[PDB]
């Protein structure tokens, strides 16, 4: 019976003396006792099923957060917190929802419900500042106990939620990675007990994974929309944070005056003289440019901007590369936003795009993703298949697009487009993209021709024009 | 069946409440569609007879068909009405006064009848409706109401005082049973 | 007697005596009656704490004012809304005559306030029986203690 049972720590492992012979592990591996990774503590179901239990004799009895107030979440979010009360730590650990519908609120509520000494992990200071703005109803004495805790200073019991910090490892002041042995876990090194991760996909990377791996970490919750990069690490995240409690929030459940119905499309474009000579012959990182700048595909992108500006729709055009961004945008004479565009000029372009009926198309680089209060529109065009994550295409779509007036309860009232050059490595991403979006509940189709592109003025009207671009791209 | 001749004024509720999806597609669509089925069955049972069609909508009365002995006008009018739908609130007093004016003219041995399909709860008319009910019973104009989910007392008294036919309809099957009871002739 | 009294105990409690008991009518099925309760329908419906129901504006505005309007507009029949006091009644229905500009029901209902008059009471019952939602016993507000309890 476990009334005497010691349990300890060695470098990243838990060893269990004079044992109760617990299920699901090897025995006398190198001594009479059981020995697991720290990170295996998460598997509380394997003892719970057996009817086994354990005690935290290493406890520290100091004080904790109360945060008694409540707020109202979306109908699926409220169902998702209600499930978490239901399931408990044996059968909980991540939630997936867009970066534009209430993820900050799920984190402050997840900490106010769970109610333990908490450390909040985030990607960015702006997101700490959005959390703070969310959290003001549960903030103790409004503004006299909230503080930041990162590379310049630390103070107070709370802040953006409870104490927030960043994932970073540049040196001794880049907080969570550097501090990962001092404070954090109620059962051993026992100052705190609860972990809330915003942007949770960020942690399972090869160096970062160690922050999570080198503890027992009692309670853990993660929140994300991108969830994984193109190589799919996500089997690891079940171990590292916990299993996935939720994924859906389909626009099928929020149509009539609520968000958008999006017609999704992929566009297959043919390939014009000289560009495949050179695509086929070049194996280097330049070849990404011959498939993206393919003038038949540029003419589809131009024709599509013209159709939706003729109807006065608002359009964001995404370009994965600053070269591509500027070659498309300067030719189409639409503003662009990227890293080196300043805050003053970005806020002028974005205010113009949202409120000026003359400024209806803009071009944007990777800086939106994971973070850029991206503005509202009704049309999204991606010039390329990229290598950022099929799941980030759906986060980006979801956070940017809304219903056009009048038509707020129809089958579709917003539009997404991804442009693909036929007979290239750009095509490989489609059978995955297509399966992903339809599994996310989206109506998605393939457009393979445009015989009305043969009825109007567009660029690249000759071989000589196309040759002028081909020489510039090759250089 | 032959023995006497009937005059019947079909009155339909074209208020905003008739748009509702409670009774197939919506009440307006289900009622006009079954009412077309009734006209042909009543005229087949009653070869020497007449009907006229009135609606109450947007706080007024309108004549969809004039009083006549050819069924074709009435099914063509029920077809033409569905497109223009229903909005607003009844005008029952003005509809019983135009119906009265046509029915008073008719000779001694023919019936005087008003059939009303009712999905409202009152009517917009200022005029004193009780004076007009007293006048219907003197004139021998009989008024029947088929109501949708509704027993509001002035309508029920108005159908009882004029002859005894306030009925409630809760399905498309029950409404076809009610119209088919009205297809049935009077004694002579 | 009092119509119903089946749990029996309160009368012997009040008497400090133990009468002979008897149930002396044949009753009808439960299905002719329906006795609902209302409190909310999603997990975000938190405005009904009623720690100070006489002061909780958000709670009066939310399902107390809003559920009444949903139920009355959907269920279009003659329906009387009973309140615990005049002050609640006045706050819940903005009416023609509002206690503030900030009150949360907009729909044709009739009032039943103090200085009720025996002749004036009948006018409101004539209106409710005749037609429309509104009248005495119809879409009208009355405090449950008040005279409307005599009925017609």
């Amino acid at each position: 019976i476990p009334m005497d049972l010691f349990d300890f720590y060695e470098q990243m492992d838990k060893d269990e003396e004079e044992e109760e012979e617990t299920q699901t592990v090897s025995f006398e591996v190198k001594q009479e006792m059981i020995e697991e990774l720290q990170k295996r503590c998460i598997h509380l179901e394997y003892p719970l099923l057996a009817e086994y239990d354990f005690r935290n004799d290493s406890v520290n009895p100091d004080i904790n957060i109360d945060l008694k107030p409540t707020a109202v979440l979306r109908p699926y979010q409220e169902k998702s917190l209600r499930k978490m009360f239901g399931n408990g730590r044996a059968r909980s650990g991540v939630i997936v929802l867009p970066c534009g519908a209430g993820k900050s609120l799920v984190g402050v509520t997840a900490a106010c419900t769970v109610r333990k000494r908490c450390l909040v992990l985030g990607n960015s200071a702006v997101s700490v500042e959005q959390w703070k703005a969310q959290f003001k109803m549960w903030s103790t004495i409004d503004d006299s106990q909230i503080c930041r805790f990162t590379s310049d200073a630390k103070d107070k019991p709370i802040g953006c939620s409870v104490a927030i910090s960043t994932y970073s490892m540049l040196g001794h002041t880049t907080k969570r990675s550097w501090e990962a042995e001092r404070v954090m876990e109620w059962l051993k090194t026992q100052e705190w007990g609860l972990m809330i991760l915003d942007e949770v996909h960020t942690i399972p990377a090869k160096m970062f994974r160690r922050v999570l791996t080198i503890v027992q970490a009692h309670c853990k919750l993660g929140l994300t929309a991108t969830l994984v990069r193109e190589d799919d690490k996500i089997v690891d995240l079940n171990f590292l944070i916990g299993p996935k409690l939720y994924e859906a929030n389909w626009m099928e459940l929020q149509n009539n005056g609520y968000i958008a119905k999006v017609q999704c499309a992929e566009v297959w474009c043919p390939m014009s003289p000289e560009f495949y000579r050179e695509y086929v012959a070049i194996k280097t990182k330049k070849r990404i440019l011959l498939y993206t700048m393919n003038p038949n595909k540029f003419r589809a992108c131009q024709f599509l901007i013209k159709f939706h500006e003729r109807r006065n729709d608002k359009i964001i055009v995404f370009a994965d590369n600053v070269f591509a961004l500027k070659e498309y945008a300067i030719r189409l004479n639409k503003p662009y936003i990227y890293g080196p565009t300043s805050q003053g000029e970005r806020m002028q372009i974005l205010q113009n795009f949202k409120h000026n009926p003359k400024i209806n198309t803009i071009f944007i680089s990777k800086v939106g993703d994971t973070s850029f209060d991206l503005p509202e529109a009704n049309v999204l065009i991606q010039i390329s298949s990229h290598g950022g994550s099929r799941r980030q295409e759906a986060q980006r779509l979801g956070r940017v697009l809304r219903a056009k007036k009048g038509m707020v309860a129809e089958e579709y009232n917003a539009f997404f487009y991804s442009l693909v050059s036929q007979d290239t490595q750009e095509m490989a991403y489609s059978t995955k993209r297509q399966r992903f979006l339809v599994d996310q509940g989206y109506s998605f189709k393939v457009i393979t021709k445009l015989a009305g592109m043969e009825e109007e003025d567009l660029a690249f009207s000759t071989k000589e024009e196309q040759q002028q671009l081909l020489q510039k791209v090759l250089a | 069946r032959l023995g006497m001749m009937r005059h019947l004024y079909v009155v339909v509720d074209g208020s905003r409440t008739m748009e509702d999806q409670d009774l197939k597609p919506n009440r307006l669509t289900c009622t006009l569609k079954l009412l077309e089925y009734f006209v042909e069955e009543y005229f087949d049972q009653n070869p020497i007879s007449q009907i006229g069609i009135i609606v109450t909508k947007s706080k007024r009365a309108e004549k969809l068909t004039e009083l006549s002995g050819n069924p074709r006008k009435h099914i063509t009018s029920l077809k033409k009405a569905v497109d223009m739908t229903c909005h607003g609130e009844p005008s029952l007093y003005n509809s019983l006064s135009i119906a009265m004016q046509t029915l008073k003219h008719m000779p001694g041995h023919t019936s005087r009848e008003v059939l009303i399909i009712f999905s409202s709860l009152t009517t917009c008319d200022p005029s004193n409706i009780y004076d007009l009910i007293k006048t219907l019973k003197a004139a021998k104009i009989r008024v029947s109401v088929i109501g949708l989910s509704a027993e509001v007392r002035v309508c029920t008294v108005l159908a009882r005082e004029t002859g005894g036919t306030y009925h409630v309809i809760l399905d498309e099957s029950h409404y076809k049973e009610l119209l088919t009871h009205h297809v049935s002739p009077p004694p002579a | 007697t009092s119509g119903t009294l089946s749990p029996l105990d309160i009368y012997p409690k009040i008497l400090d005596f133990h009468p002979v008991t008897m149930a002396t009518f044949t009753m009808t099925l439960a299905r002719v009656c329906l006795c609902p309760m209302i409190i909310g329908r999603g997990n975000d419906q938190v405005a009904i704490s009623s720690k100070f129901e006489t002061r909780e504006d958000i709670a009066v505005i939310r399902n107390y004012g809003n559920l009444l309007l949903e139920m009355s507009a959907v269920v279009p029949d003659g329906i009387v809304a009973f309140f615990t006091s005049y002050q609640y009644m006045e706050s819940t229905v903005a009416s023609w005559y509002e206690q503030g500009i900030l009150e949360n029901i907009q729909r044709n209902k009739l009032l039943f306030i103090e200085t009720q008059d025996g002749a004036e009471t009948s006018v409101a019952l004539e209106k409710y029986q005749e037609a429309c939602e509104n009248g005495r016993g119809a879409i009208l507000l009355s405090v449950a203690r008040g005279k409307v309890s005599e009925g017609i």
